[PDB]
């Protein structure tokens, strides 16, 4: 049934989770089918293609001059899992920022959701002028707009089609690094920067092996 | 046609939109039926009428404490004014369980008949005392002419909504903010605006 | 809520209002004006 | 092998709340009498009776367990939270031998507070039994904050039970194909839930059970022990108290284990300090467990195609003697919910009565063979939690034979051979009843009469006639002396009861070597003789259900029916339901035999509080001479521990002394409905309903008597319930009172 019409289908899919015989009814249903699928890899995809790019990035810019080194502390000791460590001077303490972090993200959550339920349904009710911007498309995931494309990049269908599976390479293994972060963390208790420095230096040495 | 409480949310069959301050807010199912829903608008206008006049009863006491005068906290002022005050407890309750059941029983026998209390056995008054509407009666509760135009009369009816809901959630607050700090609403307020970034609810001790 | 209120007009839930009520009358009858017997 | 589901193919409303019978054809009309209401709540859950299709019923069960899921998780979450908030926890902690449990603490209404006895520790309250507090201590808890949580998890995942059979049933429900996919489901259920579940199990053991337990049995106080977290955190602090955690994990991917030895043992026993297993064993043997598991996971082909086809298994085992054997099995299993659940029922019984066996001998968890109330509790409660579950196997299996038995699929098979020689297991069987109760319960008799005769000669006991079980006493010598030949690398032996030297803690034993004699041989014996009888009530209302010579036609009846007519001298009870009616009784007196033997010989011959000059104890050895002689038992058992419940009035105990009677009340009550019949009362309502009619004050749902089948049934609950509940308070008030 994988036809290749998707962006990133390369014929691996063992378990067989996105065929169409799986939820043969219509309605809303179940989590497990394309429509939903193929919306949550391109999430996990961005969300980690933010996340690998600002775990390591302070660390670089702390071995390099350009940053003071007080800031500059691994991604899992600036105030998440605090018995690993706590940034102590912030602006707020972490729980005033959390309130900050859940309300600001609630509405941008909720109402990508909404648009999943009804799309085009947040452009039609008044939110502060800001309703041009969230017409909205065809596609969940691909919107588009005034915002989200500013800078129209794909005018040709088949630029797009090469940029909607950029977007996934680069992506996917974004999601590797990131699940590489976090058990390079457990076992070496350093940060992803300083564990390359070592399997350079002394790679047979400094290895999972040891 | 109008806003909503959640933005693409279809709203329920029976909230049509005449209603003061209807958003599409039900998802229980509460006032389906006609008669529930006659006594609800009911219920929710008297809950917000005694909240504005009882958070500002707090507002302005708990201001005049801060200034200077003698006034004391919300809490904990039946306490402290009842040990020195001639008229006993018991004797002040049912002055105003016995006043209120006038009051209390006139208003439901609107409600179950409208215009029914017009009839002129109460000291001879018809015009007055029989209802405009469901919840909002005139003639006598409004002296001024406020109410004899729909034009304005239609949108008061979402003020006094919207300024009300705002009010009974400020007494929530009154009372979590309390507990927790054991301080008048007003000193919460300039702390906050003393040290934003500082002192909230994080930081108070509680509800961590 | 019509076929609700009809649920709670059935026989085993309007006999768990009756029963907390007598049983809640009864038990607060015993915890104020403590252990009777002879009534006045 | 793939994932099947059918979106929202239920719309969630209380439209069929309100209509009570909508599942059944006959009750959706409505009621004109009042048997409309016992069919009702009797007929809810029967689903293979609402309807023919067998993914309805599929759908419906599924979501059904889930429910009992949460019900079990709030009363789980239940448990932690009523100790963490109403409980004396930490301070039993600190001093367990001295101070009782106590999770119930009562309110203070007219009289009632009494109940709220001293039972120590700042703390008055109700004493449990349920062991909740060894188990709590087994793991690392030292704390009520940990309890807390631990019940905020419960309502938490419980909800999301709720949520699931909601979502799995009235939104997205699963196919016939997805259920009926039995190869996948064994491999998930193997070694995802029983084999990573006890590899979990291990870990936490292994970096929170035996870091914390070492220092409490080493007399540190709770409150300095390091937090169960903080131990993962730092490699030094463990490493101090197992050096072997200082090389970490090398040893595990070099193939050198012998470095865990510190922490993974087979050393066996029991704990000095505690009375309890050696908790690094019971790391070591959930590890074991889970490699044992995961392999069996990988054994059924689900979608890869390799490895083995249960029904290629199936038909491929013939013999001569059986013909046609094992063939249409995978038919039956895959099509009928019946037959899975008489098969599970029968194991998941016979387990639980392997548990209360295999606890007491064994106790896993610290300060539990100390607190006799509790391990006499749990033993009888595992025990008859098992005679239901195995009962329940006759009738459901029953069903089957009436319901979902096809004779087309079964010719010349095994269940067809069964049917076909019915006549010769019941007749050889009965045979072998009748033997036993001769000459088992027949010996209580001679010893009975010949001591009112004056001829104590002549009795069976030790010094006497005596019968003594030499095959059992070969196999507590042989397991005893295993350590030296059979099991070099083992320490010591599994438990004590086969030999050994006794174990005291806090003044009492836990356990102590147990002797077999004249006495256990009697007994022993008398277990089969109830047994062999359970088997034959069952097994007769199964193969005689379809059909007999007395009623060729039983099938079209049904399960339940109360009789054919009273020709042929009486047709009455002879369906099986019937039998399965029969067979409870039997199965609760059988039952009830298996707990007083534990009781008399635990209390005489094991249980005491050891002083300098040996242990002595609670009835000072009597099982040995007493026991042979039915008045025994009526003098030396009941005549005679009788009396801390008689005299509980005005104690803390003062509930059993209630409970005792009215257990009485309830039982005595069934007898109205087993000895008489829904005749004389349906003529008894019509002369009331004359006086209610008289004054205009009458139901329109018309009166009516009890059912037949529904009279028996009513019987045998009273009838139980007062048989049960009557030791449930002759025991906790005698043990709780020790002595
Ligand atoms: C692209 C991702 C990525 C990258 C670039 C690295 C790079 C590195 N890792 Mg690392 N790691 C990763 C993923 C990654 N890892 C993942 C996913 C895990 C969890 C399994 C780990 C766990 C891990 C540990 C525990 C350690 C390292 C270490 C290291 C460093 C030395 C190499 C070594 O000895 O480990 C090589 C270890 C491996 C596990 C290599 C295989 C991982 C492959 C490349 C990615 C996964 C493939 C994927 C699962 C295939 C798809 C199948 C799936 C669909 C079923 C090096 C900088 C070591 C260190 O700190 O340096 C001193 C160290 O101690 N890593
Ligand atoms: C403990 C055993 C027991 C008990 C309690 C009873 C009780 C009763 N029998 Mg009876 N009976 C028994 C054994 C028993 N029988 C046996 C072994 C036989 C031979 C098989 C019979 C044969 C028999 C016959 C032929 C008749 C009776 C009748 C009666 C009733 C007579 C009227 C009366 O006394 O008012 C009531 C007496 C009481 C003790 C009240 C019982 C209920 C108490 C008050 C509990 C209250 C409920 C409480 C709130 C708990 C409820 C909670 C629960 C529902 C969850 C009576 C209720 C006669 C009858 O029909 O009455 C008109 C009648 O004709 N019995
Ligand atoms: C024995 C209990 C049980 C079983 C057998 C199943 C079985 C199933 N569930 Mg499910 N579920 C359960 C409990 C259970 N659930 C509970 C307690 C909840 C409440 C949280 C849910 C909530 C739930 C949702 C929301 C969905 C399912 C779905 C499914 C189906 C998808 C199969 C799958 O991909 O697995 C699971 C896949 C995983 C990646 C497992 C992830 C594990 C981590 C914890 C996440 C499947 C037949 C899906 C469905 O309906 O199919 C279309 C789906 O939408 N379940
Ligand atoms: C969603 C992803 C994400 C999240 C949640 C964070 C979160 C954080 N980053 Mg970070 N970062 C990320 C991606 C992310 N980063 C990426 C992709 C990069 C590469 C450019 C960086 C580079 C980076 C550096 C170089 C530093 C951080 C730092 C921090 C911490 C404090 C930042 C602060 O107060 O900003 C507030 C800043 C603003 C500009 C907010 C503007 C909004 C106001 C209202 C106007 C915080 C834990 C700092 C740190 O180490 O903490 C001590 C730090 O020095 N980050
Ligand atoms: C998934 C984790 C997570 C997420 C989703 C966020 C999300 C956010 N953080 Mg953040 N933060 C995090 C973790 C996270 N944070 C951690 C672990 C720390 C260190 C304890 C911080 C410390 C931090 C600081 C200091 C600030 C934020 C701020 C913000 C907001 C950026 C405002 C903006 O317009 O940016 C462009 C944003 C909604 C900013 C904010 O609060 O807005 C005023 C801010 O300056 N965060
Ligand atoms: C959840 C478990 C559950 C339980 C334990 C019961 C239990 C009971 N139901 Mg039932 N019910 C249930 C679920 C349950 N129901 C469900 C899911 C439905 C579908 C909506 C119904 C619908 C239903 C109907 C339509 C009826 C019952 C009735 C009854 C009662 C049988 C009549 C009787 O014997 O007393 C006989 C009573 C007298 C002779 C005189 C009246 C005095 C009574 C005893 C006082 C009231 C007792 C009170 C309800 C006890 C509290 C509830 C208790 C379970 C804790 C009985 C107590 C019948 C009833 O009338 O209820 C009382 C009845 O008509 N139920
Ligand atoms: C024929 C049976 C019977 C009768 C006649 C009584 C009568 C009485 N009981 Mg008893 N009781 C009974 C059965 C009975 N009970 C049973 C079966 C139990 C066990 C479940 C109990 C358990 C019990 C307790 C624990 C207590 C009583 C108490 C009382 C007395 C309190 C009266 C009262 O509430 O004050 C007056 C109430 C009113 C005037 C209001 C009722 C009239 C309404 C409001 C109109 C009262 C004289 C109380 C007592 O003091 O003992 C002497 C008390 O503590 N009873
Ligand atoms: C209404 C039924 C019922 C009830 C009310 C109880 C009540 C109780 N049980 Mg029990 N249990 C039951 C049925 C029941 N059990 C059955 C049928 C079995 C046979 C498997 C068991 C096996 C069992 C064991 C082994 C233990 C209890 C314990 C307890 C006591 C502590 C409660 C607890 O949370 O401990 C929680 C129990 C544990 C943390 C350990 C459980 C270990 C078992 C072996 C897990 C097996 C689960 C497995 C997946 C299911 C069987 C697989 C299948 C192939 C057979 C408590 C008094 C414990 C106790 O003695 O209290 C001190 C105890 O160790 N139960
Ligand atoms: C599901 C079971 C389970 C889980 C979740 C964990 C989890 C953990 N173990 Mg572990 N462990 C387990 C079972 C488990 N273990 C078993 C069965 C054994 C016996 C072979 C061990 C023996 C073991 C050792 C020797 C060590 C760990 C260590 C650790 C921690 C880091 C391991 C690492 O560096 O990679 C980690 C939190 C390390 C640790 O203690 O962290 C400092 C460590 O050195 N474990
Ligand atoms: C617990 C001790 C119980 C022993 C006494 C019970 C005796 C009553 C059983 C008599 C039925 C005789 C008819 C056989 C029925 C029959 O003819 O079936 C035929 C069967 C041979 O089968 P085939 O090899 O031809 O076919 C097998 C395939 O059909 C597989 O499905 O016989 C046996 O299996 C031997 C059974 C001996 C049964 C007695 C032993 C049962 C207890 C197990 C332990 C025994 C050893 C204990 C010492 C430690």
């Amino acid at each position: 049934y994988l036809d290749g019409t998707l962006p990133g289908d390369y014929g691996f899919d063992p378990l067989g989770l996105l065929d169409p015989t799986v939820s043969n009814g219509q309605g809303a249903g179940g989590f497990v089918n394309p429509r939903w699928l193929q919306y949550s890899e391109v999430i996990h995809a961005r969300w980690a293609m933010l996340g690998a790019a600002g775990c390591i990035a302070p660390e670089i810019l702390g071995k390099a001059g350009v940053i003071p080194a007080e800031t500059a502390v691994d991604w899992f000791r600036t105030g998440v899992i605090p018995p690993a460590g706590v940034y102590k001077d912030f602006w707020a303490d972490p729980f005033t920022l959390f309130f900050i972090e859940v309300v600001a993200i609630q509405f941008a959550e909720l109402k990508r959701l909404q648009d999943y339920k009804n799309p085009g349904s947040q452009s039609r009710q008044y939110f502060l002028g800001l309703e041009g911007l969230f017409k909205g498309s065809d596609n969940p995931a691909y919107p588009g707009g005034p915002f989200f494309n500013f800078a129209n990049f794909g005018k040709t269908e088949a630029e797009m089609k090469k940029l909607k599976l950029n977007e996934i390479k680069n992506g996917r293994l974004a999601m590797l690094a990131m699940f590489g972060y976090g058990a390079q963390a457990v076992i070496t208790g350093d940060g992803p920067f300083d564990n390359l420095l070592a399997h350079l230096a002394d790679p047979t040495g400094a290895n999972l092996i040891t | 046609d109008r806003p909503l409480w959640s933005p693409g949310s279809e709203p329920p069959a029976w909230l049509d939109g005449s209603l003061a301050g209807d958003y599409g807010f039900d998802p229980l199912h509460l006032s389906e039926e006609p008669e529930m829903r006659k006594w609800m608008v009911q219920a929710e206008l008297v809950h917000c009428r005694w909240a504005m006049l009882g958070v500002a009863g707090i507002l302005f006491t708990s201001i005049g404490a801060k200034a200077g005068g003698n006034f004391p906290d919300w809490y904990d002022a039946g306490k402290e004014l009842q040990k020195n005050s001639d008229i006993p407890l018991g004797s002040l309750i049912f002055t105003e369980l016995l006043l209120f059941g006038w009051v209390e029983t006139k208003r439901l026998y609107d409600l179950r008949n409208p215009g029914s209390q017009g009839d002129g056995s109460f000291l001879g008054i018809t015009d007055g005392l029989k209802g405009k509407e469901n919840g909002y009666p005139g003639g006598l509760f409004d002296p001024m002419g406020m109410s004899k135009n729909e034009a304005s009369f239609k949108e008061a009816k979402q003020k006094e909504v919207k300024n009300g809901r705002l009010a009974m959630l400020a007494f929530v607050g009154f009372i979590a903010q309390h507990h927790a700090t054991h301080k008048s609403p007003i000193d919460n307020l300039l702390d906050h605006v003393a040290d934003p970034f500082h002192v909230t609810f994080a930081t108070n001790g509680v509800s961590i | 809520m019509k076929d609700f209120t009809t649920y709670l007009s059935t026989a085993p839930v309007v006999g768990l209002g009756w029963a907390i009520f007598t049983s809640g009358l009864l038990i607060e009858i015993n915890r104020f004006f403590p252990d009777p017997l002879v009534f006045s | 092998v793939k994932i099947a589901v059918d979106r929202n193919p239920v719309e969630t409303n209380f439209e069929k709340w309100a209509k009570p019978g909508h599942f059944s054809r006959a009750l959706a009309k409505g009621p004109n009498t009042t048997t409309w209401i016992w069919n009702l709540h009797a007929d809810a859950h029967d689903f293979d009776n609402h309807t023919s299709d067998l993914e309805e019923i599929s759908r419906k069960v599924f979501s059904a367990h889930f429910g009992q899921l949460g019900i079990i998780l709030i009363w789980l979450s239940g448990m932690y939270f009523h100790g963490a908030r109403f409980s004396n926890y930490e301070g039993w902690l600190s001093d367990p031998t001295h101070i009782k449990p106590s999770a119930q603490v009562v309110w203070p209404i007219v009289g009632q507070e009494i109940l709220n006895g001293d039972v120590g520790g700042g703390f008055q309250g109700i004493q449990i039994t349920s062991g909740f507090f060894q188990l709590w201590r087994a793991s690392g808890i030292t704390s009520e904050l940990q309890l807390y949580s631990t019940a905020i998890g419960g309502l938490v995942l419980a909800a999301a039970c709720f949520f699931a059979g909601w979502f799995h049933y009235h939104k997205a429900a699963p196919k016939l194909e997805w259920f009926q996919n039995v190869e996948s489901m064994l491999n998930h259920h193997l070694a995802g839930l029983l084999g990573l579940g006890s590899l979990a199990w291990a870990g936490h053991q292994i970096h929170v059970s035996l870091p914390v337990n070492k220092l409490l049995d080493a007399g540190v106080d709770p409150k300095e022990i390091p937090l169960p977290h903080e131990f993962l955190l730092n490699q030094s602090i463990i490493a101090d108290l197992y050096p072997s955690f200082s090389k970490g994990l090398a040893p595990f991917f070099t193939l050198n284990w012998a470095e865990y030895s510190d922490f993974l043992t087979f050393k066996g026993g029991l704990n000095p300090v505690t009375g309890g297993l050696w908790l690094s064993d019971t790391a070591h043997h959930h590890l074991a467990i889970a490699v044992l598991f995961l392999v069996a996971g990988h054994q059924y082909r689900t979608n890869w195609g390799i490895g083995h086809s249960i029904k290629d298994i199936l038909e491929s085992h013939k013999g001569p003697f059986t013909g046609n054997g094992h063939a249409g099995l995978y038919e039956i299993l895959t099509t009928s919910w019946h037959a899975q659940l008489a098969i599970n029922l029968a194991l998941f019984g016979s387990l639980s009565i392997i548990v209360a066996h295999h606890m007491y001998a064994m106790p896993p968890y610290p300060y539990l063979a100390t607190d006799y109330g509790t391990q006499l509790s749990l033993f009888t409660h595992h025990m008859w939690i098992g005679g239901f579950c195995v009962v329940g196997a006759g009738a459901h299996a029953a069903i089957f034979m009436v319901r979902d038995y096809d004779p087309t699929n079964n010719y010349n098979n095994l269940l067809d051979r069964v049917i076909r020689h019915r006549d010769a297991i019941i007749s050889h069987l009965n045979w072998v009843s009748i033997f036993l109760g001769f000459h088992s319960f027949g010996l209580y008799i001679h010893n009975d009469t010949m001591s009112a005769l004056g001829r104590p000669q002549d009795m069976f006991s030790d010094t006497a006639i005596q019968l003594q079980p030499v095959f059992a006493q070969w196999i507590q010598n042989t397991h005893f002396t295993a350590p030296q030949l059979t099991a070099p690398n083992a320490l010591a032996a599994t438990s004590l009861t086969w030999g050994g030297d006794v174990v005291a803690v806090g003044g009492k034993v836990a356990m102590m070597p147990i002797a077999l004699g004249t006495s256990d041989f009697l007994v022993h014996h008398i277990h089969a003789f109830t047994i062999h009888v359970t088997v034959l009530i069952l097994l007769k209302g199964v193969l005689f259900a379809r059909s007999s010579r007395l009623i060729p036609d039983k099938a079209n009846l049904g399960f339940r029916f109360p009789c054919d007519g009273p020709g042929r001298g009486g047709t009455c009870q002879v369906s099986a339901w019937d039998h399965v009616f029969l067979g409870l009784f039997w199965m609760y007196n059988s039952l009830s035999i298996v707990i007083f033997h534990f009781s008399w010989k635990m209390q005489s011959d094991v249980w005491g509080t050891v002083t300098d000059s040996g242990v002595s104890h609670i009835t000072g050895g009597n099982f040995a001479q007493s026991a042979n002689t039915i008045n025994g038992w009526l003098r030396d058992f009941l005549w005679a521990q009788s009396s801390q419940v008689i005299q509980s009035y005005g104690s803390a105990l003062s509930a059993y002394g209630l409970m005792f009677l009215g257990a009485h009340f309830v039982w005595a009550f069934s007898l109205m409905f087993l000895f008489s019949g829904r005749g004389y009362w349906q003529e008894l309502i019509e002369s009331i309903v004359w006086a209610h009619n008289k004054l205009r004050v009458a139901p329109s749902i018309q009166p009516r008597a009890l059912s037949i089948t529904q009279g028996r049934a009513v019987g045998v609950a009273h009838y139980l319930l007062g048989g049960i509940a009557t030791t449930w308070s002759f025991f906790l008030a005698r043990i709780i009172a020790v002595g």
